[PDB]
């Protein structure tokens, strides 16, 4: 009965291209 | 949030809506938000709300999502790695 | 804690007592804490105890629940959002508002 | 059984204004 | 790690072994580590290891445990609360 | 299907009592 | 990410790809990330990636997992703890230990 | 069913020295 928490996926060094602070959504 | 191109989100296994950890290697700041689908092949990566006091454009960040089963399942469990260099292009 | 009028709640459907997430688009400043009930109609946002240290009043802030589900229900799950202006006037979609 | 179980956004507030501030609360 | 008075446990329905957040009113920092058992009427709450660099002997925190349960049962759910004043006296 | 996080207790306004970085267990 | 030692993830019960705490007894920082192992027997603590900004070479942390199970499970339960001390020698109790 | 679940500490490693950080690792 014992659920650990595991590393699903990753994206590895991608780069911010935007930033948005005022985004409606 | 963080909108993320659907090719990286295919690869990665990561879904829309999905809670994600976001790792900045540039500057050193973590935290955690959840991620939006952006257009296919766009290579965007944005940074959206208030994610965008802990990013800014040209950095370089890991992006992770977590599950979880039961110890017998992830003792064997694979996760779904994407690499990326240069101007956000996979598979190096 | 985070007290919040009961009609936002259920829009977002945030229970009483729930796990939150507040993303403080004013500050920069992330924190977790739990959801309490404000009177309906109130349109309350009340940060309390060590979480008055994160936000202050008329800081815009982003609140968030998560839930845990499996992977296939996960890929069709839609959220429920709420949208404000003004004073805390909730609106059903972003289109609606200013700036 | 043994699924794999995803955290998702359920839903959230969005913009909404901070009203009040008790760093004192009793509750 | 933090040590807590197992009287204050069981009033908070708090278990050694369990993951624990703490919110320090005193300096606005906030943290997660785990509980750990303190003798019975000692009224100690002791920071222990690196949580020594979050929390000053004196300083006011707010000691959270979260658990997890379907929808149907959270709808209801009635959390156990110890409220305290002076030097750790319970019951206001 | 679907899982809540709740608040299960918690001590509210406790005062710390002691600070150990060097503990050991 | 944290690479460590497999033969001190078999002591704390930790697995390969599974969530990981560090608190940094010697800065104070705390991070969340997941391990990954490293050969057996190399004694090996490394910081990866964006968490090497959160730990140095030399610093004492705690490293620790956390899994999810019933309360009456949870009454019982009886964590796995590997304690240190030295060039990462391994111990089954804290009473070995120096100051 | 409907059981209440908690967060555990499952193990730990307590007081171990870094020995290595790459912040440039690939992997």
């Amino acid at each position: 009965s014992m659920i650990r928490t595991m590393l699903q996926g990753k994206l590895h060094r991608v780069k911010v291209t935007h930033a948005d602070l005022h985004y409606e959504g | 949030x963080c909108a993320i191109d659907q090719d990286f989100l295919d690869a990665a296994g990561i879904l829309e809506n999905e809670a994600i950890d976001i790792w900045n290697v540039t500057n050193g700041k973590r935290f955690s938000t959840y991620a939006i689908a952006a257009e296919r092949g766009s290579r965007i990566i944005s940074v959206n709300g208030a994610a965008a006091h802990c990013a800014s454009v040209g950095d370089i960040v890991i992006i992770a999502s977590f599950v979880t089963m039961p110890d017998e399942e992830a003792r064997t469990w694979r996760p779904n790695v994407a690499y990326f260099e240069g101007d956000n292009e996979m598979k190096r």
